[PDB]
């Protein structure tokens, strides 16, 4: 099927583009129900939890805002008291009450402070010439609760430190760490940091056994008694950041509640609107046009007509660049130009590539017809992931049912690539049986490919080239091709469909548009097409053409300008080619 | 860089 401009258009229409936006801030965790409800449960039940989602989601910001709205009982006073001259314990009094104990001591009624006072009793009994409570923390409300985010999870920062006054030390030289500051509230840490600092095991011992040891230096140490830990820990990390941790059975035991963010949200008015409010809260001066463009780029970042990328910090970062281009103002234009400027800043490799193509240093065709040749479409695996066309040739000779992927034999093709070739072979053997095993050897080469290549998305291109070589069928070089194929010859979905399409358009444009150039792609990828303005208008101008297909044969018909049947059709020519190949092989 | 299809 041909995809009209109408079918291809996916952009949000803009009305009153320069009108300022005025909208209330959405609540934290908007469009992230799962994560919020998981977090809600964790709060309600006092469970430890971990927030998991890709980078740049705004997980930290969402977390701190959510915990900002919370209410707890005012935290107890927290102190170290000595139980000896070489021992100290961690103790809670009700709040503000340590200063009465401290001052009573400052002389020389508090039920909780018993053991400290018992051992507080023989200077007079031996003239024997360090003893006053060390306050760690105290606060005047549990609203908001204690919220301590320690991004750098070293032992001292988690557990506090011993200072040494020359060396001697005592209770008053013990400083607290994040763990102490988070009592009665929330401690937030990064999973990656716990690993990189090697403090995971000591962190388990604090949670599981209440061991919280101030960091020493390797003269003499105070023993420090364990105490019952009162805090809720929330870990933050990417899915990969948590896999080091999930292998330790201790992790799932300790952190029962997963709070997982979706990498995308439904592309809805309610999320567009929520995005506007969030941008306004961030301090941007936003126009309707600017909001609409950012909302659409978010859909395009997701490669989904019906979803939008949830990475609020990526969207904010693009908005920041747009703002500078609009002189402080976030307009449609400012956003289009900021998107275009990022592309330009990373365009050197494509400009080099296009120059090479224009010079013939890379040999590519975008017009005419040729047998056993097709433009397939690849993606360069370096950000920002430019698509490019790659010329693929198929050559058929009489031989013993062999399909040779030259790139995979040479060691450039990966496993999934190899699998795609074997799948085609399964198709061809089982499809053409009248001569027993296939009477041809077919060799496939990505012609000027000097690098490793991986994936199944060349399946369709390879199969149609093979069929062309088999039947001597001239194929259009003005349509590039992408798609995977299964063993039954159906065409399956591929990745990076926008980059692939846009990359062929870019070479066609650089060589001068013919007016008949285009791309053939999987019907299954229709939901992924979020093509850039310039390709859309070229399709609207009749200057470029997209075909969606469901089978390999459908693709071959478009390429060889004919139907499989109505014999004189392509199928009899393919059969005729095989008959010829079989005769040369046997007689 | 390595390439994906």
């Amino acid at each position: 099927m041909r995809l009209s401009y109408e079918a291809l258009e996916w952009r949000t229409p803009i009305e009153n583009s320069t009108e300022p936006v005025s909208l209330p801030p959405p609540p934290p965790f908007f469009g992230q129900e799962r994560a919020r409800e998981a977090l809600e449960l964790a709060i309600r039940g006092g469970f430890h939890a971990y927030l998991v989602g890709p980078p740049s989601l705004g997980k930290h910001e969402a977390l701190l805002a959510y915990l900002s709205t919370q209410s707890v009982e005012t935290p107890p006073d927290l102190l170290y008291v000595p139980l000896s001259e070489r021992k100290v314990a961690v103790l809670t009094l009700p709040s503000g009450q340590e200063i009465h104990l401290a001052e009573a001591v400052e002389g020389l009624r508090f039920p909780q402070a018993r053991a400290y006072l018992e051992a507080l009793r023989r200077y007079a009994e031996t003239g024997e010439p360090q003893w006053r409570p060390n306050l760690l923390t105290s606060s005047s409300s549990g609203t908001p609760p204690p919220i301590v985010y320690e991004p750098y999870a070293t032992a001292p920062r988690l557990f506090g430190r011993l200072d040494y006054l020359v060396w001697s030390t005592n209770v008053s030289l013990i400083r607290p760490g994040a763990v102490h500051r988070a009592q009665g509230g929330y401690l937030i840490l990064d999973a990656l940091s716990l690993k990189r600092e090697g403090t995971w095991e000591a962190f388990k011992r604090a949670l599981r056994n209440g061991q919280v040891e101030p960091v020493t230096e390797p003269p003499a140490g105070l023993e420090v008694e364990p105490f019952p830990i009162q805090m809720q820990v929330i870990l933050v990390g990417t899915p990969e950041a948590f896999e080091g941790l999930e292998e330790d059975p201790a992790f799932s035991e300790l952190f029962r509640i997963r709070a997982e963010f979706s990498p995308t949200l439904p592309a809805s008015p309610e999320n567009c609107t929520a995005l506007g409010g969030w941008l306004l809260a961030q301090g941007f001066q936003l126009t309707q046009g600017g909001l609409t463009r950012l909302y659409d780029e978010a859909r395009r970042m997701a490669e989904q007509r019906d979803r939008m990328d949830a990475r609020l910090v990526e969207i904010r970062a693009l908005a920041e660049e747009a703002a500078v281009l609009g002189g402080g103002l976030l307009t449609a234009e400012s956003v289009e130009q900021a998107i275009a400027a990022r592309e330009h800043r990373s365009f050197l490799s494509e400009e080099e590539f296009l120059r090479a193509v224009q010079e013939g240093v890379i040999r590519l065709r975008t017009t005419g017809r040729a047998v056993g040749e097709v433009n397939s479409l690849v993606v360069v695996e370096a950000a920002p992931y430019w698509g490019r066309p790659a010329r693929l040739t198929a050559r058929a000779a009489p031989g013993r049912d062999h399909l040779i992927s030259i790139d995979r034999e040479a060691g450039l093709g990966g496993q999934i690539f190899h699998k795609a070739v074997l799948t085609l072979a399964g198709y061809l053997r089982s499809r053409y049986i009248e001569h027993g095993s296939l009477p041809v050897t077919i060799s496939l080469a990505f012609e000027q490919n000097y690098v490793s290549i991986e994936g199944a998305s060349a399946g369709l291109a390879e199969l149609v080239a093979a069929l062309s070589a088999i039947g001597n069928l001239p194929l259009r070089q003005d349509l590039a091709v992408t798609g995977a194929v299964d063993q039954t010859g159906k065409v399956l979905a591929v990745g990076a469909i926008n980059a692939k399409v846009e990359g062929f358009f870019r070479v066609c444009k650089a060589l001068g548009l013919s007016g008949t150039q285009g791309v053939i792609l999987p019907e299954a990828n229709l939901a992924n097409l979020t093509l850039r303005a310039e390709v859309l208008e070229a399709v609207r101008a009749g200057q470029f053409h997209i075909y969606a297909v469901e089978t390999a044969e459908q693709a071959l018909e478009i390429l060889a300008g004919a139907r499989m049947e109505g014999f004189r059709g392509l199928q009899e020519k393919i059969r005729a080619g095989l008959e010829a190949f079989a005769r040369l092989e046997e007689g | 860089a390595p390439e994906a299809v």
